[PDB]
């Protein structure tokens, strides 16, 4: 009289199928899924510095649109821009938007330092129904609209330079009037010009009297321009009309700070990464979620489910039904 | 498998192992009884484990990068950000897909191999006094009782003990 001795292995009765080598599917007795295709729909309040935009681009917010102010002087680790958000100051267009918006989100700070320019021979602080601010006629915060005084517009020639050790960002303009009338009337000058100059480069910019569509109570524009000035480097601004002068220079960092558009409602939570559907889990190593992201995140792929085998082959006994 | 003792030599798993991943069914004079085999059970699981924290290990934090939606038709420069964005998606998308394959068929593989490692080193201990059935089972033989059985499976059973016993059985 004897005896036997099986070896084997353990089955479960719901299995997992997986992909491999060999076999676009077979069964698992458990796997992970490594792929979050899902959000909370609100982006976490921590930890990183949420902005929201509410009505504001941060472009807005950096010119200084009236309902825009309560940004002045404000910082972020993420801008987070509302589909909502409209302008209402004077109508401009921005050549380069792209990389004015990119290039001050990345600085994570609308720090803005007042400089004493002397305009001499002309208005200062022009406004326009355009721009209401409380109930009178007003004019974007860190812009400065120069118009003629009693009937003369001299050739402006200012200088600022930069004694700080930080870089200063410039932001300027050139307004474009609808008529000749209009251009004379402000500037005297039939036709203006804006100069604006470091040791390094320069920009020369040439104002258009043309119609433009009828926006806020204008077929004017005026055109946004940017000149960044380094330590030990000085600004210089030459114009015989139609400038828009800075009112100082805003602070420049680096770092960490960016920008995201997104509808998604700001919770208090806790979450490292960031999309626009809102905040996710970054415990997996991929995501369907969105492509952009913000933050320590899992790679972005278009697979919505991978499951990496966490066992065996699942065999269950020889069915007899 | 590569060792083939997994859906192989050995016909299916038991749904009744609770306790262990792989172990141990006997039949001898006082019942059938079963038991799991912790060491065997801890190697695949450790091994498991070590790929699993080695997938789920956190790189990429990234913050300002390039814009991938929008509103305007632009041309040459936009072309081209997206295909740096679709070009960089379809390889994160070819390495996730192969990681996969390749970790799963390992997967496979090496719970396979511990099973076969199991099943090695049990015929080893029995040394003349088993022979292999060819189905996962040794035919024991001798009277191995409770004690016997629980000695194969803590590791202690001397085959010399049962040795002449045995022999005798397997050529008479
Ligand atoms: C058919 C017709 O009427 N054509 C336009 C005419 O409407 C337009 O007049 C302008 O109308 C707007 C409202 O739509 C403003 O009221 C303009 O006045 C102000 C302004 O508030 O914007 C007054 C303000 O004091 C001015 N500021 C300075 C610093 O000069 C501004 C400013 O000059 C203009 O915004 C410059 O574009 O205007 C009022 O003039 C005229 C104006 O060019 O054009 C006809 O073709
Ligand atoms: C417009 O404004 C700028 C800046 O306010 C003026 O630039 C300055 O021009 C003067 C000469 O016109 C330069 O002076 C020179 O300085 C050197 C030493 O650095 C000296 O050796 C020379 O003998 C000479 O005097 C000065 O450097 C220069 N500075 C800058 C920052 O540009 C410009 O003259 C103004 N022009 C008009 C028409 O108003
Ligand atoms: C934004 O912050 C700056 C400082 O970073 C403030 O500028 C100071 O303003 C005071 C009061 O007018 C001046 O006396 C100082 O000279 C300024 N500081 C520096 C370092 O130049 C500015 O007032 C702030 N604005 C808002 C709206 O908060
Ligand atoms: C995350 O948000 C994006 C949109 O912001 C969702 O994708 C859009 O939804 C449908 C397809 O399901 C399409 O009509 C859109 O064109 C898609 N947009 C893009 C850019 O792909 C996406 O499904 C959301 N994902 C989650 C998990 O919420
Ligand atoms: C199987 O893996 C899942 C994750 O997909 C986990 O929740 C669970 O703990 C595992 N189950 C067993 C029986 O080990």
């Amino acid at each position: 009289p004897g005896a036997t001795l099986c070896l084997g292995h353990h089955a479960v009765p719901n299995g997992t199928l997986v992909k491999t080598i060999t076999d676009d599917q077979i069964e698992v007795t458990n796997a992970t899924e490594l792929v979050q295709s899902s959000s909370t729909g609100k982006i976490c309040n921590n930890p990183h510095r949420i902005l929201d935009g509410i009505d504001c681009t941060l472009i807005d917010a950096l010119l200084g649109d009236p309902h825009c102010d309560v940004f002045q002087n404000e910082t972020w680790d993420l801008f987070v821009e509302r589909s909502k958000a409209f302008s209402n100051c004077y109508p401009y267009d921005v050549p380069d938007y792209a990389s004015l918006r990119s290039l001050v989100a990345s600085s994570g700070t609308l720090e803005f330092i007042t400089e004493g320019f002397t305009w001499t021979g002309v208005t200062q602080n022009g406004g326009s129904n355009a721009c209401k601010r409380g109930p009178g006629s007003g004019f974007f915060s860190r812009l400065n609209w120069l118009t003629k005084s009693g009937s003369t517009y001299p050739v402006l020639n200012v200088t600022m330079p930069n004694n700080d050790n930080f870089d200063k960002l410039y932001i300027w303009g050139v307004h474009h009037p609808s008529t000749n009338q209009e251009q004379t009337s402000l500037y005297v000058q039939a036709s203006g010009r804006v100069t604006v100059s470091t040791r390094r480069s320069q920009q020369t910019i040439i104002p258009n009297i043309g119609s433009r569509p009828w926006v806020r109570l204008s077929s004017s524009r005026i055109s946004i321009y940017w000149t960044i000035v380094k330590p030990g480097d000085v600004l210089v601004i030459n114009s015989n009309g139609n400038l828009i002068a800075p009112r100082g220079y805003f602070k420049m960092r680096t770092g960490k700070s960016s920008i995201m558009r997104s509808d998604a409602p700001i919770d208090t939570c806790i979450s490292e990464c960031i999309t626009p559907n809102g905040s996710i889990p970054n415990d997996k190593p991929f995501q369907n979620v969105n492509k952009i992201t913000y933050g320590a995140c899992p790679k972005y792929v278009k697979q919505n489910t991978l499951k990496l085998a966490t066992g065996m082959r699942n065999v269950p006994e020889k069915q007899t039904r | 498998g590569l060792f083939g003792a997994i859906a192989g030599f050995i016909e299916n798993g038991w749904e009744g192992m609770i306790d262990g991943w792989y172990g141990f069914r006997h039949q001898n004079s006082e019942g059938t009884g079963q038991a799991a085999d912790l060491k065997s059970t801890q190697a695949a699981i450790d091994q498991i484990n070590g790929k699993l924290n080695r997938v789920i290990e956190k790189t990429n934090e990234k913050f300002h990068q390039i814009e991938k939606e929008f509103s305007e038709v632009e041309g040459r420069i936009q072309d081209l950000e997206k295909y740096v964005e679709d070009t960089k998606i379809d390889l994160w998308s070819y390495n996730a897909e192969l990681l996969v394959a390749l970790e799963n068929q390992h997967t496979i593989d090496l719970t396979d191999s511990e099973m076969n490692k199991l099943f090695e080193k049990t015929g080893r201990q029995l040394r003349e006094n088993a022979e292999d059935m060819g189905n996962g089972c040794f035919k024991i033989y001798h009277k191995c009782d409770n004690a016997c059985i629980e000695s194969i499976r803590n590791g202690t059973y001397d085959h010399d003990v049962y040795r002449d016993e045995a022999l005798n059985n397997r050529f008479q």
